[PDB]
This record gives C-alpha cells, structure tokens and sequence, in this order.
RNA sequence: AACUUGAGUGCAGAAGAGGAAAGUGGAAUUCCAUGUGUAGCGGUGAAAUGCGCAGAGAUAUGGAGGAACACCAGUGGCGAAGGCGACUUUCUGGUCUGUAACUGACGCUGAUGUGCGAAAGCGUGGGGAUCAAACAGGAUUAGAUACCCUGGUAGUCCACGCCGUAAACGAUGAGUGCUAAGUGUUAGGGGGGCCCCUUAGUGCUGCAGCUAACGCAUUAAGCACUCCGCCUGGGGAGUA
C-alpha cells in the first residue's frame, strides 16, 4: 500500500515431497477452510500423475509449474481517452502464485468425474505445453508482446 | 565584463571589417548577445548595424 | 551505389518518417511509423520510430548503402532512437544536423489551440 | 522705466524601431514543373471528415507570387497620444547635455474651433502567399448552430477617401515650486579602469505625509498656487 512493504505469510514445506510450492496448491485447493480434502486432492493427483508420465510426481510438477508461470504482465496506464496497457516484467514472486492459480482454476472448469482426475489431467497437459493453464500465459505474453510500444510508461 | 569598444577606443565600427565582426555572430552568423560578449548598449547597436550591412554585402552569414 | 546516402528523418508528435536517399537527393526507399501497422499514440512513440528507421535502412543495404548522413527535420519524441536504430543496423551515421526550417517571421503561424 | 532665473534664440556636442517616399536583401509558407520514390499522409484523448494510389507524403532542383522581418532584443530607446523593429538613400519632426553669446516675462491653462487618432468596418481600383470571421462538414455531448479536427469566403496587404470608436489604462488632466533615503539602467557633462559630483529619462524598495483599505511616496495618490474637463443613489438607459 502507501506505507512501504507489507511481509508475506509463509508456508512450510510439504509432509511428503517436501516443497512449500506443494502445499501452496493445497492452500488453493482449499474452501472453506477445508484442508484435509486439499491434502487428499493432491496426493491422490501427484500420485496419479506418476502412474500417467511415469517420472517422478515432483519432477513431472516442477516442469509443469514452469510452463504456467508468466513471464510480462500487461499492468494498465492512463493518459486519458486512451487507457495505455503497459507491458511490465513478473518479478519472481508473484509469478508462482500466477503458475499455481493457474492450474487451479483450468483444473476445476475442465472435467472428467472428480477434482482429483482433473488436477491430474491439467498438470500433465501443462508439462505438455497444453490445456488452458498454459493458453492464459500464452496470451498474456501475447498482450506484452503486442503493447511493446508502451514499454516506456512504465511509471 | 569589458566592451573591446571602449576598451581598444574603438569609435567607429566598420561593416568592412569582417574579421572584427567574426567574434560576435556565433557558429549561425546569429548575433551574439550584448550580455555573452559584454559590449554597452551604446556598441551592440553600431555593431549590429555593421553586421546587417555585411551581410547584405555577402561578407557575412545570414545562416551556418 | 557504394556508400554517402542522406537520411532524412521527420520526427513529430505523430510518426516519424524516415526516408533514405542518395546524396544528389533521390530516393531510395523510405518508412514511416504508420507503415509498419502503428496505430495512433503508437506512431510517435521511440519503440515505433526504433522499427520505423531500420525498417528502411534494410531496404537501403540491398542497393549497397555503408554511408548515411543523418538529416532530422522536426520536434518529434522519435528522433534518438530513430538514429540508434540505424547504428544498429550497421549503416555508419557520419553527421547529425538538424534541419528543423526556422523562419525569419514572414508567416502567420495558425491559432494555437484552447 | 530697469533686470535676468521663467520662456525662447545663438554656439559646441549626444542618442534614438520619431514620420514620409523610393529602392535592395536573406530565411520561411504556399503553388507550379520535373527526377527519385511507394502505400500511406494528416489529426485526436480516441476518432473521423480530409488529401492519396489518376502516385499523395517525403526528398532534390528550378520557377511564380504575396506577406512579415529570426538572432540583435532589454522593466532598452523614440513619439502628444494612437503607435514605431531587415538594410540603404533622399526629405523631415521632436528631445537631451554643456555654454552663457542675445531678447528682457515675449509665460501657463485653455470653452468654442481645428487636426491626429489601434483594430474592426465601408467605397473605388489593384493584390491575394499565410491565417482566418462567416460556411461546409467530421467528432464530443442527452442535445453542441461551441470549445477539438479537416477545409474555407470577406478581411488580413497597397493607393486614395470615409469611419472617429477601444480595459484608446498609470483605470491617475496640464503647468510651476517644496518635502528622508537606498540601489539600478539609458543618454551626456566635470573632476580625482575605479571613485566622487551632476543633468534629463526609465525601474525596484522605502521615510515623513496622505488613504476606507489596498496602497502612493522627488516618475505622489504628500505639501502649495493657476486653468480646463467631469460627478451628485441603482435600474429604466446611453434608451427615447
């Protein structure tokens, strides 16, 4: 806000695979307050997807996870009658929780019979360059590429 | 600063005098202000008088 | 030719044309920001005149151009990228004047607006 | 009758976009003709009208025509005011400084009068580049006979006349003399590049004093004398 920097909350690392990336999904994965379904909804993904690829449930995750997360923003400008869409970098932090909404949300509108298959579904699809947790980066870099004209008001 | 006018008793500047000239018309042949170059009000208007009738006599730069 | 074709690069608060031509004044090729897709408040913009200079300057190397002298004629934002994308390009900038016309009065400058 | 200080004349100097006429230039705008040249140009907050593909914009050369004179250029200068900026020449007005050669009050103000008087406007005849009232569109708005954009006519220019109005303002009549200072700038003079003194302009602070206050203050809106113009609550009305 106004006033200098806010901390962030941190999360531990993962009973199982051992990565606070893992159970930030389950933070998303959750309603509610719900976290015993969360916990459930990923071990029975991650273990499914290892039986899918083949790979490792965590090795399969990390190269998904990087084929979500955004590269440039389009943060927005103003002039006047003409809003200017300026394109801006993702610093490193906000770029995971993109990657992790990301996969949530094009898990839950995709479907198959149950969340856990449909988280499964998106995170090899993702690994896959496909499914439409990588379609929204691809337009958001498509909206960065487009306003490179606006670079410069980039406040 | 000094005025090279009233300084050397210059009393009359001549427009034929193109060397004289050359140190207040700048890299366009622009007439130098009086405040940059230092010479009364008196010599700045003698000698953009001189300047004007060079150029019309070609010894002088209307632009560079 | 081998090499000594000006070019003329009109930076305004809308596109900037740049045209490149040989040294007794004949045309080559040209570009402009409007050419190259740029909608309005795009035109005048450095990215826009960046693309816009070498955009001509790589139609000027297949005549085999190797020197230009930089021509600017206009107040325009456009105008040092626009020499930095021929640099760039590998087209040995020589010269930078500028051209803008000054006049000596003699014209009535239109309204200005309110 | 007499006198010079007032006012003028003489002599020696000074500066000035003061005025009128005729010439001479450079930059720029527009248009025209070609060479090169290709799909845009231009404009906005975004547009579009609009100009282009019958070759526009751009670029180079040349030509035609009109208008105004960048830099110098400043609380700078000149003029009664309005106003006056390219350079040259010819006529021509005013002002300042110094001297003290001459006249010895020849002075001030000034109703009526008589002239000058920014822009816009009118007549006649020219000229017409640029910008343009009005007019056409294209937009914004709920509407937009407006601000924005695209063009565009009179006018803007010249010569004669006419008009005689402006926040034509320092919103401050003209003349004369007196009344603390400080510090600039313009044009001279006299003394010891610097300092001092001094004359006339033009500025900024600032005393006494004045004012309802703001403020003015040796360029008064202070202190005095002469003359002219003007005012007597607001509308109706600068209208009959």
């Amino acid at each position: 806000p106004r006033k200098g920097s806010v901390p962030k909350r941190d999360v531990l690392p993962d009973p199982i695979h051992n990565s606070k990336l893992v159970t930030k999904l389950i933070n998303k994965i959750m309603l509610d307050g719900k976290r015993g379904t969360a916990q459930r909804i990923l071990y029975s993904a991650f273990d499914l997807v290892e039986q899918r690829s083949g790979r490792d449930a965590l090795e399969v995750f990390e190269e998904a996870i990087n084929n979500i997360m955004p590269v440039l923003e389009v943060k927005a400008r103003r002039v006047g009658g003409s809003n200017y869409q300026v394109p801006v970098e993702v610093r490193p932090e906000r770029r995971t929780t993109l990657g992790l909404r990301w996969l949530v949300n094009y898990a839950r509108l995709r479907g198959e019979k149950t969340m856990e298959d449909r988280l499964a579904n998106e995170i090899l699809d993702a690994a896959n360059n496909t499914g439409g947790a990588v379609k929204k980066r691809e337009d958001t870099h498509k909206m960065a590429e487009a306003n490179k004209a606006f670079a410069h008001y980039r406040w | 600063k000094v005025c090279y006018f009233t300084a050397n008793g210059i009393t009359h500047i001549d427009y034929k005098d193109t060397e004289l000239l050359k140190r207040f018309i700048s890299e366009r042949g622009k007439i130098l202000p009086r405040r940059v170059t230092g010479t009364s009000a008196k010599y700045q208007r003698m000698l953009t008088t001189a300047i004007k009738r060079s150029r019309h006599m070609a010894l002088l730069p209307y632009v560079k | 030719n081998i090499e000594n074709g000006v070019a003329h690069i009109r930076s305004t608060f809308n596109n900037t044309i740049v045209t490149i031509t040989d040294e007794f004044g004949n045309a080559l090729s040209w570009s402009s920001a409007g050419a190259l897709g740029f909608k309005g408040s795009k035109k005048s913009t450095p990215f826009a005149a960046q693309m816009a200079s070498e955009t001509a300057s790589k139609s000027a190397m297949e005549h085999g151009l190797k020197t230009v002298e930089v021509t600017v004629k206009g107040p325009g934002p456009g105008r040092e990228s626009a020499i930095r994308a021929l640099q760039s390009a590998g087209l040995e900038v020589t010269a930078i004047r500028d051209v803008t016309p000054v006049p000596h009065n003699g014209c009535r400058p239109p309204k200005r607006r309110r």
